[PDB]
RNA sequence: GGGCCUGACUGCGAGGCCUGCAAGCCGAGCAGGGGCGAAAGCCGGGCCUAGUGAACCGGUGGUCCCGUGUGGAAGGGCCAU
RNA sequence: UGGUGUUGGCUCUUGGUCGCGCCUGCGUAGGAUAGGUGGGAGCCUGUGAACCCCCGCCUCCGGGUGGGGGGGAGGCGCCGGUGAAAUACCACCCUGGCGCGGCUGGGGGCCUAACCCUCGGAUGGGGGGACAGCGCUUGGCGGGCAGUUUGACUGGGGCGGU
RNA sequence: CGUAGGGUUAGGCGGGACCUAAGGUGAAGCCGAAAGGCGUAGCCGAAGGGCAGCCGGUUAAUAUUCCGGCCCUUCCCGCAG
RNA sequence: GUAGGGAAACCGAGUCCGAACAGGGCGCAAGCGGGCCGCGGCCCGCAAAGUCCGCGGCCGUGGACCCGAAACCGGGCGAGCUAGCCCUGGCCAGGGUGAAGCUGGGGUGAGACCCAGUGGAGGCCCGAACCGGUGGGGGAUGCAAACCCCUCGGAUGAGCUGGGGCUAGGAGUGAAAAGCUAACCGAGCCCGGAGAUAGCUGGUUCUCCCCGAAAUGACUUUAGGGUCAGCCUCAGGCG
RNA sequence: UGGUUCGUGGAGCCAUGGGGGAAUCUGGGCGGACCACCGCCUAAGGCUAAGUACUCCGGGUGACCGAUAGCGCACCAGUAC
RNA sequence: AGCCGGUAGCGGGCGUGGAUCCCUGGAUGUCCGAAUGGGGGAACCCGGCCGGCGGGAACGCCGGUCACCGCGCGCGCGGGGGGAACCUGGGGAACUGAAACAUCUCAGUACCCAGAGGAGAGGAAAGAGAAAUCGACUCCCUGAGUAGCGGCGAGCGA
């Protein structure tokens, strides 16, 4: 999945470490990594669909921001829009950030 | 979370009570469909200032009124008709009195007063005028020759 | 074969065997505290030569040695295993 | 594949719980069935007495208790008796349960409005529907693929043996 | 083969100022750490469709191209119907 | 460098183990003078701990004496060869066999079906172009890094072919041979990581003088390699 | 998960893909788990010379080379092929 | 005081009324190339609009002008590409070392990508860490192969 629209949250590379063993803290002999490899964490992308100036714009945003999203908005009542173009409001809507 | 109903919602509350819901219902349902609005600070305030402001313009509507209520219950009225015993001459509506109040002492109000029917006896009168909600005048009246 | 007993000691260890290293083996003697003996004395497992496993990493007991500004604590060290 | 985010509404039936409403608690003794520890010398009646009948629930079978009905100035405790504990009554908490509701965990159905699909049309209709899709995490299956391992001696190597 | 000089003439032949094929590219739009990957429309893309020249003469070397004869195509202005 | 011992607290010419003021481990002692002076007071020189630089021998880390892999990984370049598919065109002399259908006739209640005529089907037959490549001979520093003569297979089909296109490296394509993917494909080429690594093979360049080994033992994923020991050599010391 | 010397370690600190989710100085972070003291610093906006790196380019100098050397190229070379 | 490049020669010119040559500015600057009117097999092909040329309507030539994207209020301003290394960021191997190998190592190296610029990054403490201390960042020496890290291996290393 892409980059949130609102935080610039984008996928990051991260290890998948795999361990064995009986853990030092749990009287064990301690952790053997069997085996490290890259994979990559998303962000939890989603779909936001908002009217605003009486027209459909949507959003794609990761889950931590959502309300961010609505922020914006009702921010965005104090802003000279229509009959803009769909992509010209969501363009003013970032602005606002 | 915390949301500002904009009208009465079923089993939430009245308009501008303040409820806490799932986010989900918050912004599917009732957002959208212009039922209720976020409880953010920016109109957390537009709750209060709607609050303060009612609450002035009452407070004014309790002052105009105490005038209307020391100004009058303390003066009376004369009703110039004719009288042939009981009953008269011509005959008082409350928009008589309106204007009538509006002549001697006069004085101006807007009827609405509690005359059902226009006055057709004569004699001792103090009609109900309420000017506004929970303040009663009685209103002394005598209809003379 | 029997009597009592726990030396199948704890500190050590002059000097040697063997030996590339690392190990392996023998050990008299001084001290602590004991056993058996009237005593001289003998006893630091087993008539002897096999029955074993270096480090690392961990467990338990003790020790109270370090303890991240300080008091603790976490965790380690040392002794035992 | 479980959990959680995206993910919402409404009922139904069960679980956990917390707000009260209530009734429940059975050795000997002791009038009787004493759940625990405080307040207790008085309580109850026009917030109309014992008795009388019907029922509800309890039963350890003798009782308990709710109400209903007629009666309507009449009945219980400190004392006493008793036992480990003593008494009406005012509490508070149990024990156990029934009902209310908060908050939720299982389910069952239904809804639509997120998501998804579809429709000469669409700030719309029809279908799917909080599932699926996707984010993070959990555990599993996993030569589909990847990195490697697969000892030495040895009258060659292997086999056997060591 | 070396040095030199000459030689390739088109409205009608072939291709372009026409069309579309696979594919390619690509307003819209989707997607992807970046690079970039997609994508109805359009556009690109021919040895496919479309489209008006035949016979002879001439030069050391060109000729459906130059010349000769006969015959056409399109665009422009005009006139008339 | 001037202090060590201890795991450490610490202590310190000592310290650690220990109850020890036994025992033991690891440490601690400084030069050579000659003289002045009323035995070293302590000068003075000479030498030295140590250290700094130069030099040389060797060792560590780097490609580390030089040359050489088979390979691995990254980024690119290739389907003008070849494989498959897509688009659009083209090609296949001649001959032979004679399906279904029809038409006529025979047949039956009507049919089946039979007979002729017609008809012109087919991964049909013969055989050129075309596409192959069976067997043999030749060719073998070739005419040719796959050829030539003779002979042979398909040849209306799952045929052949021009043009335009698409799919590629753990990937393509594959009527399947691990075949093909630009004359060597069990993983293309090119460039880079890169001087990969090579306990292996080869090679190691002037002169004289002195000495002069080993091919054993222990251990070793060791066994044609190593560490230590044995044996060689040089310097200092002992005698 | 990554960064740090820190390979799960007693693992803080810094960064952050997921879930939960504050406060505005009597607020907050840190001093290597945690706690208590004592201290340090003020996160979630941004800009900031110089000292630093390099060497296509110019110049200066070599116990640098001297046409098999020195850049691949002293020459019409990233050419011929 | 010579000169018309490396070049002589044919055949012609210029220069102390200061030429050639060098420096600076300016003019010209075909076609391609980020390439940008559109198309395209780079240096070819084809157009719209405005102005000029020709007898000039058809034809052709000349001059101007016309891509896309980001910002501002149709108009402006920016961007695009390139650059030996050097820099930051987003990604990121393996040989090899461990005398085998998977954790480890080589290494955040090679390389790919994006961006920056004459540098770049960093930069005014939610720092350091034990001094009643220091006081942005960078960079050098030292600290120090110390502290530590580590199949406590190889090795890594503040």
């Amino acid at each position: 999945s892409k980059v949130c629209e609102i935080s610039g949250k984008r996928p990051i590379v991260a290890n998948s470490i795999q361990r064995r063993g009986k853990a030092k803290r749990e009287g064990g002999v301690g952790k053997k990594t069997t085996g490290i490899s890259k994979r990559r964490q998303y962000p939890n992308l989603q779909k936001v669909r908002v009217r605003v100036a009486g027209q459909e714009i949507t959003f794609r945003v990761a889950a931590s921001h959502i309300p961010k999203v609505y922020e914006l908005v009702e921010r965005a009542k104090g802003l000279k829009l229509e009959g803009l173009s769909p992509k010209e409001i969501k363009k003013e809507l970032l602005k606002l950030l | 979370m915390k949301v500002i109903l904009l009208e009465p919602l079923e089993n939430l509350g009245d308009v501008g009570q303040v409820v806490d819901v799932k986010p989900g219902y918050a912004r599917n349902y009732l957002l959208p469909r212009g039922l209720a609005v976020l409880a953010t600070e920016s109109n957390l305030k537009a709750l209060e200032a709607r609050i303060r402001a009612q609450a002035k313009r009452l407070a004014e509507r309790k002052a105009e009124a105490e005038r209307l209520k020391e100004i009058l219950e303390n003066l009376t009225l004369t009703i110039p008709v004719r009288a042939g015993e009981t009953k008269i001459y011509g005959s008082v509506t409350a928009k008589d009195i309106a204007e009538a109040l509006s002549r001697q002492h006069g004085v101006t109000i807007e009827p609405k007063l509690a005359l059902e029917k226009p006055i057709k006896e004569l004699g001792e009168y103090v009609l109900t005028y309420k000017p506004h909600p929970e303040v009663p005048i009685q209103l002394k009246v005598s209809v003379v020759a």
